[PDB]
């Protein structure tokens, strides 16, 4: 007969609840745990490794293994452009299908720095210079050799080691960003140029090609779980 | 220099059966895209089937119309391409003929640049 | 699939401008989309291919566009050698399918 | 659980490369951007509380939903138990291959008044009842027939008006975690069946209204909702990319891999 | 120096002049089965040196547009020498791999490779309905191909091998989360995998279940000038680790 | 009955209730994290500032 007295919120079904519920097989005795390789303990282990950007759309490779190529030739003057986008790492098509970018589109905030890794899958005995420069907003996107080498880069010389590391900080006055695209919220433009020339001996195919991977660093987070808008459904299968 | 000859047509009764052959020359086989499209008198163009080169296995890849009657093959020694027809009926009758394709960026568009002179097969 | 071209007799004098559709039912990439020519009772020849890029042994005023289910094909001037019949190509999946056809007819 | 902060920073000029490194390894590099320019302390009091598996997962979604008419012959619904017919549950637990959880299993059940003829209609509160059947019990194939009877099979009744009915089941399985994916035939003459679907048996799920036909026939319409409890995950996995088409396989149409822009070096 | 290995096991002995890192598993090299998570009745047969060696498989040709390779490996070893043999007479049985792909080049080629091993990969057929056959999945210690296009609908019972969706509907880039390697011809030569036992089931039957798929796909094409040797190959060596059996009954 | 953290930027309580284990509320408060066996899965650990291949 103790008194009581229900609040708002009664017989409701929130569907992000944590409530105890009794149990349908009672006594039930489960199978005992193994020691499978490869725990998940969290999400944010997964988006630390490497993913192939397809920075070559352009319509005519999207439908084929071109998209992930960038084409480097060996010119005949200098400070040409290799390839530019701008970081958005959710809503911009190039970083949109990537193993990062198909995390983040289950998110709605996100905050910390990004990776970029570029590996020269050229020949043994080509060598040459690039610049990989970083723009954070409020201009436009650079234009020449002169306008990007201003912003945050990094000279990349191709040797025994072929990798290299760009490393985007994080540069923003809010503590998180949003993942769909925003005016008010822009991250900056990446772009690569030329500093050098690719030479190469005789009888060497001139047309090397460049991968481009991309990662999270030890401090990124997101926030705001939603629904992705990469999948969709009209009748049962 | 591209050139694609054919022979084999000619006046085959309805039920028979008909090898046609594409010869090739001026350019290796083995790395082409070899296709075979018809045409009736005076009507819009229709492909049968293609079949790849050696990187990709030989498979073929017939139409919707054309299978578990039409046969395309190739031979291991030289350049000629084969076409084994079976169980003609009377609107098999039209203009065959050989083209060719290849990879224009990296990848491979679905054109046909290289075609032939056209052999004619008709029935009755 | 099918491809419906439209209008499939034209005239045309020398000097005009001129230009001819090909209009799909469904959506198709703009890389997978050709042109192809074919005179009076002779083989085809590919003239346009992936909807923007002129072939080998093309003039230069032929020039095609389009996106999406709707493409054309613009000529700045006829001749008296480009009367013939153009055909336009689509794969969106098998099989390959042509249109009907747009005779073009000198005058 | 926080992230690491950022240390500060001076000008180097040594024999030390944090950048210039090696991918061919397979080692993705543990680069900080304290090593590729200068920095300052600054302190992160960020957390990575809504990563986790147990946050990620732990939301309840509809997997069916079927109707069922009072005033009929076979009316009465029925669902063989599997997570492969909807497309935003689906893609979620495609990211890991075994997985091992509890569930909550919740029903939302509305109804509609079906187009009678008759006048002075007045209904009382329905009655439904949802029956579970283990893999392999008798199951009942009419509406009002003796099998409903549950003398074993758990099922719970509730009546319209309520909240909605919620019971919770532990991991039911044989092996040691639900595999999501199943590369490998059912019989040992590599005939016939292939796929996942040969490790699917989880039992089936009836329902029926519990009234008689009184004077106007209502078709009423059942939603189930999933809820993983205590989750374990192992191997990750690819995201999927194309469509499903198929309940029973993974068989798919090639797609292009992202939508594409206009040049490469267009922002 | 760290570009020697020599890697041991029974009477077989691989050396290596010029390679990469040797990525072991999901951080956990291969053990034998211990008690606490055992769920036979009877006494287990481990040859341990009979098996235990490096088999090779068969050698395929990189052409200069050529699309991929995949093995699907627990019944590549199927005919090979006493692991085949105990295979067939058993009805249980666990082990671990040791991948080896080995390419050699000239240092005026140019080219990559990307050596995943994935676990549990299911593969989609051309028509909607079906499911592909046992001699479309895999072939007797033979690669299948992969294609540049794509198959067609009209087929019964055929694998779709479109390379960029690699033939399981995930994006071809995504595939760098499995353990993998990349053979870069400028620097590397060699690409060594070692993969422990997982699955869901202590121990699984072998004939019906490959519970484990090596992919090879060559991301930069092999592209060379004119006068260089044109005929590269490819050629795989797997090894098992801690293999034991269990369940004798006839020979099937 | 059991005294946890709360978390925020403070306690409660909660008992358990029913007889089984898979009747409980969810967990939601295990944070592990160890991403060595995905990004570091090598044999041989290699040192940042040092040349990978020596």
């Amino acid at each position: 007969g103790l008194p009581v007295m229900t609040t708002p919120g009664s017989t409701q079904f929130l569907t992000s609840d944590d409530f105890q519920s009794p149990s349908a097989m009672p006594q039930f005795d489960v199978t005992p745990e193994m020691q499978i390789p490869g725990r998940v303990n969290n999400l944010m282990e997964i988006a630390e490794v490497d993913s192939v950007v397809p920075v070559n759309n352009t319509e005519d490779n999207v439908s084929s293994l071109k998209a992930y190529q960038i084409p480097v030739q060996s010119n005949s003057d200098n400070g040409k452009q290799v390839f530019g986008f701008p970081l958005q790492p959710g809503a911009n098509n190039v970083l949109n299908r990537t193993l990062l970018g198909e995390i983040l589109n289950y998110y709605t905030h996100w905050s910390g720095s990004i990776k970029l890794t570029f590996m020269f899958c050229g020949s043994a005995m080509a060598t040459g210079k690039f610049l990989l420069a970083y723009s954070p907003p409020g201009a436009g996107v650079p234009k020449n050799r002169k306008d990007a080498m201003l912003g945050t880069h990094v000279i990349w010389d191709v040797g025994l080691q072929s990798s290299c590391v760009l490393c985007v900080p994080w540069i923003s006055q809010t503590h998180y960003r949003y993942v769909v695209e925003d005016e008010y919220t822009a991250a900056g433009y990446v772009t690569c140029w030329y500093q050098t020339n690719i030479v190469v001996p005789a009888d060497v195919q001139s047309s090397c090609d460049i991968l481009c991977f991309v990662s999270a660093c030890n401090d990124f987070s997101v926030r705001m779980l939603k629904d992705t808008p990469f999948i969709r459904q009209d009748t049962f299968y | 220099e591209v050139k694609l000859v054919e022979s084999g047509g000619g006046l085959v009764q309805p039920g028979g059966s008909l090898s046609l052959s594409c010869a090739a020359s001026g350019f290796t086989f083995t790395d082409y895209y070899m296709n075979w499209v018809r045409q009736p008198s005076g009507k819009a163009l229709e492909w049968l089937g293609f079949l790849r080169n050696k990187a990709n296995g030989y498979t073929t890849e017939y139409s919707a119309s054309v299978k578990g009657r039409f046969t395309i093959s190739r031979d291991n020694s030289q350049s000629i391409l084969y076409l084994q027809m079976n169980a003609l009926r009377a609107e098999d009758s039209a203009t065959y003929y050989c083209a060719r394709s290849r990879y224009y960026g990296g990848t491979y568009r679905y054109a046909l640049d290289y075609w032939g002179q056209g052999t004619s097969v008709t029935v009755s | 699939n099918v491809l419906t071209q439209s209008p499939p007799i034209m005239s045309a004098s020398p000097g005009e401008k001129v230009t001819m559709t090909c209009r799909a039912s469904s959506s198709v990439s703009s890389s997978y989309l050709h042109w192809y020519q074919q005179k009076s009772g002779a083989s085809p020849k590919l003239w346009i291919y992936s909807t923007s890029n002129l072939a080998s042994g093309v003039p230069a005023r032929f020039s095609g566009s389009g996106s999406g289910t709707s493409y054309s094909l613009t000529i700045s001037s006829v001749e008296a050698e480009d009367a013939a019949t153009y055909y336009c190509q689509q794969f969106s999946g098998y099989p390959l399918t042509f249109g009907a056809g747009t005779k073009l007819e000198l005058k | 659980a926080r992230v690491a902060d950022t240390i500060s920073s001076r000008p180097t000029n040594s024999e030390s490369i944090p950048a210039l490194t090696a991918a061919e390894t397979g080692h993705t590099s543990q680069v900080v951007p304290s090593d590729t320019m200068q920095t300052r302390h600054v302190k992160n009091y960020h957390s990575r509380s809504e990563s986790s598996i147990e946050n990620f997962l732990c939301r309840s979604a509809c997997v069916y939903y079927a109707t069922y008419t009072n005033n009929s012959k076979k009316g009465f619904a029925e669902w063989v138990i599997n997570t492969r017919q909807v497309a935003q549950l689906r893609r979620k637990l495609e990211l890991f291959t075994y997985l091992r959880f509890d569930l909550e299993l919740t029903f939302v059940i509305t109804s509609a008044q079906q187009p009678s003829t008759a006048s002075s209609v007045d209904a009382p509160v329905q009655t439904h009842q949802i029956m579970y059947v283990p893999p392999g019990g008798p199951v009942p194939t009419k509406v009002k027939d003796y099998a409903w009877q549950t003398s074993t099979n758990p099922s719970v009744f509730w009546t319209e008006g309520n909240a909605p009915p919620r019971m919770s089941i532990p991991f039911i399985s044989i092996g040691n975690a639900y595999s999501c994916f199943y590369d490998g035939w059912t019989q040992f003459s590599r005939n016939g069946v292939y796929g996942i679907n040969t490790l699917n048996n989880m039992g089936t799920l009836y329902m029926r209204h519990v009234n008689e036909a009184g004077q106007g026939p209502i078709k009423s319409t059942v939603r189930i909702y999933f809820k993983p409890k205590h989750v374990k995950a192992w191997v990750p996995r690819p995201p999927r990319l194309c469509q499903y088409e198929k309940q029973k396989n993974v068989n798919f149409s090639p797609i292009g891999v992202t939508t594409s822009r206009t040049d490469i070096i267009t922002t | 120096s760290d570009r020697v290995r020599s890697i041991t096991l029974g009477n077989s002995t691989i050396t290596t002049q010029e390679c990469a890192n040797v990525v072991v598993g999901y951080g956990v090299w291969p053990e034998y089965l211990k008690d606490n998570e055992a769920t036979a009745e009877d006494q287990p047969t481990q040859p341990d040196v009979a098996t235990c060696r490096f088999y090779t498989l068969e050698s395929v040709q990189w052409m200069k547009n050529s699309a991929g390779w995949w093995w699907k490996l627990p019944d590549a070893l199927s005919q090979m020498g006493l692991f085949g043999q105990n295979m067939q007479y058993h009805y249980l049985g666990r082990t671990g791999y040791t991948i080896h792909v080995q390419c050699n080049a000239s240092k005026f080629h140019q080219g990559c490779l990307l050596v995943v091993c994935v676990p549990e990969a299911e593969m989609g057929c051309s028509n909607l309905n079906n499911t592909p056959e046992f001699s479309e999945l895999s072939g007797g210690d033979s690669a299948r191909m992969f294609t540049d296009t794509q198959v067609g609908e009209s087929n019964a019972k055929k694998v779709q091998t479109a390379v960029w969706n690699a033939g399981m509907g995930v994006g071809v880039g995504n595939l760098t989360i499995f353990p993998h390697q990349w053979i870069n011809l400028r620097t590397n030569n060699s690409a060594t995998l070692v993969m422990p036992y997982i699955n869901s089931v202590p121990m699984d039957n072998m004939f019906r279940h490959n519970n484990l798929t090596l992919m090879i796909i060559p991301f930069v094409p092999l592209n060379y000038s004119e006068g260089s040797s044109p005929y590269v190959p490819i050629t795989v060596t797997i090894a098992p680790m801690c293999a034991e059996y269990n369940g004798l009954r006839l020979a099937s | 009955a059991q005294v946890s953290t709360q978390k925020t930027g403070i306690h409660y309580t909660n008992i358990n209730y029913y007889k089984d284990a898979a009747s409980n509320s969810a967990n939601r408060q295990d944070f592990t994290q160890d991403p060595g066996k995905f990004t570091e899965p090598v044999k041989d650990i290699m040192v940042k500032t040092m040349p990978a291949l020596n």
